């Protein structure tokens, strides 16, 4: 044994403990973490194998925990971690006792703030709209037009605005605009080719008026006395207005449409910052952050996951840049954890599970430079996008029984001598 | 007067149309089996005779083949000077440090 | 476009007909009359009215990106746009003085992962 | 197409203007004045002139 | 009453339309492999037992 000790303990640069050996438990196993964490990782296995109870061990060791005893009580050290939990399992591991002073952020359906004016077009079209329609084109065009008008109005100081510039804009005003357009009536008299109101007045700029409230258009009658015709966009927007009224009325989405702050007021543009430091832990000074998704609907998961990953990548980028102006690099490293990837990272799917992929794919490639690393978890790699697994460097594995997975794996792993591809199905519970 | 110096670590995914044009070859420690198979298939002189050597190559040892040399052969490089570096981050060290402060506003200014 | 006698031309919101666009459109955007069935002032929509929105959006988006200023707004040392009379100065930042052996390095970590093959093929 | 003033349309060989293609073309073929550069009879080709030859040959062939 | 006689040492660059007509062939040592492939794609009486000598040939043999 002495030899084995002299090897696995005293010949390494950056010791990170991992456990013990499968032969001699009176021995420890240590590796170089500078390379283990500074790159992309992957974990796999099958049911009842003990994955989560190992991930948790790893993280507890990282932040400096052992036996429910925070070693760094006096000082909170540097570590920044974000978890995408679903089954709501990890909140228990870090739920230490108040006597240990391990602050922890914790979110998920009721203390979350994630508004609708931080997206791009794709996400908006996906949420508010469908595409089973012929005249969808003109409808969507009017939608975008009204959106841009509302942005410009609420934020006049700037320029070069589009359907994608992230800045405040209301929605109820948009709906009011569309209703007035769907009840519009134009006059058809000499010098009256313009919307005719109940007070028999000609409107100059729809955008000036429509957004405030509804109006009272006169009958679209071609009677020469009051020759008038129906608005060219009248009685053509019912389905859309109805779906919108419905969506907004839903009470499971007030964390998104009406996200009120602690004061009880509505959010605005000047609060774009505080929205972020919660995803990180710089609002309560916690090294960890968790995202519960069980208590969330079934249609809008990928959207959220993309928004979040995007807003993390961007922070990392800009901060590393400001820091590099000084001739240095980022000292605020970040780790991300993505579980049950086979759900929102399919190997093959329609548009539903599109966004996430990009927002994640990006990280897989460039994150290593700006201080952003991943950790993937799954049990069905054969249903994940090879694009991603291709990029990870270190791998870990537990008991595997299915064959399509044995094969797909052996197709990848570098140091897989033939003597080991046969062990997997004969692995115990807790051995890796 | 135009020539290539292709490099890789997972050939079987590269377009064979290209590997089917290089004259000289060099290789180092190669553990995965699919790659051994592909390579072996490319070259007759590298039959089962020597292809069985790759996975047992030390660090700084290589195997060469082609028309340029005198015969298929093995070699041992020496460290170059000055070495190349990448200047990457070290998570494990920046985490045993304290806890930091940030001027988020400054960052938004650029954003 | 107008739909009356002698109105087989695109009609302008100013109640004017267009002769040729190859001289007009590149200048700026223009206003057009309403599409009315009024026999007195009738008008209709062109064949490409309401079909180019997404294509327009993608460009208005990309052109804004600053990570591509080296590709859409490249400027010389004087701080001016390039013309068709500097084709050589470009090549020369790869080769550099046939004599006095040269070396050239390129770093792609900074470039996005959507234009890489294009860059490579061009060079 | 006549390049003259207010004549941004095709001009029949008998010097008549074109209002509705869909009412004329299907009926039969038509002949137009030459695309003479003369300022008096200034006229250029159409945007699609001298391209529908093999696609018109194959049909009468079949 | 006319013939030909081709020579080369980099055949992979030559046109196949012509090599597809010669009847008798000769060869000497070939080290590169691209050639070997191109060659073996043509010759009419090349048993596999002969396709291996090409790089093993001495000086002056053919
Ligand atoms: N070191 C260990 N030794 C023995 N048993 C262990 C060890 N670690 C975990 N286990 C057992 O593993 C079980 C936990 O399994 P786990 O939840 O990790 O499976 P899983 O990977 O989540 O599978 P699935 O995702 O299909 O639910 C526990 O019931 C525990 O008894
Ligand atoms: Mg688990």
């Amino acid at each position: 044994p002495a030899v084995l000790e002299g090897i696995f303990s005293h010949q390494i640069k950056s010791p990170f403990a991992l456990g013990t050996l499968g032969i001699s438990p009176d021995i420890k196993l240590k590796i170089d973490g500078d390379r283990f964490f500074s790159k992309h990782v992957a974990v796999v296995g099958s049911t009842g194998s003990g994955k989560s109870c190992a991930v948790a061990k790893i993280l507890q060791t990282a932040v400096g925990i052992e036996s429910k005893a925070n070693a760094h009580k006096a000082a909170q050290k540097n570590s920044h971690i974000v978890i995408f939990d679903i089954h709501a399992e990890y909140a228990a591991a870090f739920n230490l006792e108040a006597g240990e002073a391990f602050t922890l952020n914790l979110l998920g359906v009721d203390n979350l703030r994630l508004p609708y004016w931080l997206m791009n077009a794709q996400e908006l079209e996906q949420i508010f709209i469908e595409s089973n329609e012929h005249n969808s084109h003109n409808q969507i065009s009017q939608f975008r037009h009204a959106v841009v008008r509302n942005k410009c109005k609420h934020n006049p100081t700037l320029t070069n605005l589009s359907f994608d510039t992230p800045v405040y804009f209301s929605i109820d005003e948009v709906v009011t605009y569309l209703e007035n357009m769907n009840n519009e009536v134009i006059g058809k008299l000499a010098g009256e080719g313009k919307p005719k109101l109940a007070n028999e007045t000609l409107v100059s700029d729809r955008d000036e008026l429509y957004f405030d409230a509804v109006q009272s258009f006169i009958v679209a009658s071609q009677a020469a006395a009051t020759k008038a015709s129906n608005g060219p966009f009248n009685g053509e927007f019912d389905r859309m207005i109805l779906r919108l009224h419905t969506r907004l009325a839903d009470p499971r989405l007030q964390f998104l449409f009406y996200p009120k702050k602690e004061d009880g007021e509505d959010l605005a543009t000047g609060d774009f910052a505080d929205v972020v430091r919660q995803f990180v832990g710089y609002m309560t000074k916690s090294n960890v952050s968790i995202i519960d998704l069980s208590g969330i609907p079934f249609e809008v998961l990928s959207i959220v996951v993309s928004l979040i990953s995007r807003m993390i990548f961007d922070f990392g980028f800009h901060y590393s840049k400001n820091r590099h102006v000084g001739g240095a690099v980022s000292d605020v490293p970040i780790l991300v954890v993505c579980e049950e990837a086979h759900n929102y990272l399919p190997r093959s799917g329609g548009a539903a599970y599109d966004a996430s992929r990009k927002s994640i794919e990006r990280i897989a490639k460039e994150g290593r430079k700006y201080g952003v690393t991943l950790m993937v978890v799954s049990q069905r790699p054969s249903e994940v996008s090879e694009t991603i697994f291709s990029q990870c460097s270190n791998f870990i594995s537990l008991r595997l029984t299915n064959a399509v997975d044995q094969t797909y794996v052996k197709s990848l792993l570098p140091d897989l001598s033939a003597g080991l591809g046969d062990l997997l199905p004969n692995l115990a519970q807790g051995e890796f | 007067g135009v020539t290539l110096m292709v490099v890789s670590q997972r050939p079987s995914e590269v377009s064979e149309t290209i590997f089917s044009q290089c004259s000289n070859f060099i290789s180092l420690r190669l553990t995965n089996a699919v790659d051994q198979t592909y390579v072996k298939s490319l070259l007759p002189d590298l039959s089962a005779g020597l292809g069985d050597l790759l996975p047992n190559l030390a660090q700084g040892e290589f195997l060469i083949v082609g028309d340029a040399p005198l015969m298929p052969t093995v070699g041992h490089f020496a460290l170059p000077v000055p070495e190349p570096h990448s200047r990457s981050v070290n998570y494990l060290q920046e985490w045993n440090s304290g806890w930091r402060h940030v001027d988020f506003d400054s960052v938004i200014d650029r954003w």
